[PDB]
């Protein structure tokens, strides 16, 4: 039974809980990585987790690990946490257009299905979340995500300046090469736009 | 360095994440173009001062009203934005977008960005806009407008062709410190 954040109060509530006591290196690297993530994970994708190519990029992606790899850096119990993706995360061969007028491609939405629900995959850059469904891009992308994180995943909790450039967004943020398992992708409404939108449920593993 | 925090607002499809990409990678978004744009910290230097400058896009349609407010709080300055290839948008600087960032950023500063500066001097747009007995926003239409909305100043650009990108974030650098 995973924790799920309704609103601000309880994002609030469960982000005092959390470990924060980084060292100030830990929350450089930590913050750097907010300021802009695609040299980190598109890195690590590019190069599938090996980091010989870029001896900055290394040091940098060294030191986050460490962050996020403390022994205190730790989810205390079950919760579920959500991100938005666009549909080129299902491959080049998707654009946005999957979605047009509120309506997914069913045809295109099927041969994703085929080719991803029930896979288990390893992500190698890493894996921002938030708590808060309506924080982050979970309801402004074609894609939404919700991860039910275990006790005992290593993670960083960032909700305030010391730890991201863009504070108020209830972030997770899980560590590198985590493996996940899509259980189960499909269409819902949105109970007020009207518009469909493709929701992915997923399991940290 | 001055960290700050800049948030772009105006309607749907007027330029914002474009814009923001074209600020950052320099190169116009054809194939894969989100609706909102990643985090991205600019560094800009103006006046002798280096600037951190984090940039939020928003979503301009009317269903994610209920969303954006999530955006802005403790901004130093708006990016309001409208497109020169849509009048419909400059009509929406006054009557939606600035009683709303009025509401959440009361007295922050506010650049009026005027989109799709190419598209002024465009065969189809003034003829689409014919259509409507419209035509493409002039300029002291921007700056008629941004007087009496009280904004920092007024600028107009086009992500397309790059002009005058660079100038918006030095200005609302500026209008930032
Ligand atoms: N995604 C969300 O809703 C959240 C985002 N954030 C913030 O955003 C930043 C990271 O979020 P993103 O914008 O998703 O950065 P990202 O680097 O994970 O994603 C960049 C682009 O690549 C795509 N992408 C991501 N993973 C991919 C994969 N394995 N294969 C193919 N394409 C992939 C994404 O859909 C997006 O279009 C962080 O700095 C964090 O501050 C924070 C909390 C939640
Ligand atoms: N001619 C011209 N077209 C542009 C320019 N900038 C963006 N566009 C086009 O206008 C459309 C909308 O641009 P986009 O940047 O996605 O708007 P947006 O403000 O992000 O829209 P939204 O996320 O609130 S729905 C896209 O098709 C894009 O190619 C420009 O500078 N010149
Ligand atoms: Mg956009």
């Amino acid at each position: 039974k995973y924790k799920l954040c309704t609103n601000k109060e309880e994002a609030d509530a469960w982000g005092k809980k959390q470990f924060n006591k980084w060292s100030k290196e830990e929350k450089s690297a930590i913050r750097d990585y907010t300021k802009n993530a695609r040299p980190y994970n598109e890195f690590l994708r590019m190069h599938a987790g090996k980091l010989d190519s870029d001896p900055t990029m290394k040091k940098k992606i060294e030191s986050l690990d460490k962050a996020l790899n403390r022994k205190e850096a730790k989810v205390n119990d079950n919760i579920k946490v959500y991100r938005g993706d666009d549909a080129w995360i299902f491959g080049k061969e998707y654009d946005n257009s999957i979605i047009k007028n509120g309506k997914v491609d069913r045809e295109k939405f099927k041969e994703i299905q085929k080719k991803f629900q029930g896979k288990t995959t390893t992500e190698f850059g890493y894996i921002s979340t938030s708590i808060l469904i309506d924080a982050g891009y979970a309801k402004t992308r074609p894609v939404m995500t919700e991860f039910k994180v275990g006790s005992g995943t290593h993670g960083a909790y960032m909700n305030s300046d010391d730890l991201t450039a863009y504070p108020g967004q209830y972030e997770l943020l899980l560590p590198r090469n985590t493996v996940y398992k899509i259980e189960k992708i499909y269409i819902a409404i949105d109970n007020n736009t009207q518009k469909e939108q493709i929701k992915v449920e997923a399991t940290i593993k | 360095a001055i960290r700050k925090k800049l948030v772009i607002v105006g309607d749907g499809a007027c330029g914002k994440t474009c814009l923001l990409i074209v600020n950052s990678k320099d190169q116009f978004p054809e194939v894969y173009v989100p609706t909102v744009f990643e985090n991205y910290v600019a560094d800009i230097e103006v006046d002798g001062k280096q600037v951190e400058l984090a940039l939020w896009d928003t979503a301009g349609q009317e269903d994610y009203d209920r969303l954006r407010p999530l955006s802005y709080p403790d901004t130093d300055v708006i990016l309001m934005c409208f497109s020169i290839d849509s009048p419909d948008s400059l009509e929406n600087i006054p009557e939606k977008w600035t009683p709303e960032v009025k509401h959440f950023c009361p007295n922050v500063p506010i650049i009026l960005v005027g989109n799709k500066k190419d598209l002024r001097n465009d065969e189809h747009t003034r003829r689409e806009l014919a259509k409507m007995k419209q035509e493409p926003v002039k300029p002291e239409e921007g700056r008629d407008m941004a007087n009496r909305i009280g904004a920092f100043g007024y600028m107009e650009c086009s992500a397309k062709t790059k002009d005058g990108v660079r100038e918006v974030f030095e200005m609302a650098t500026r209008a930032a410190l």
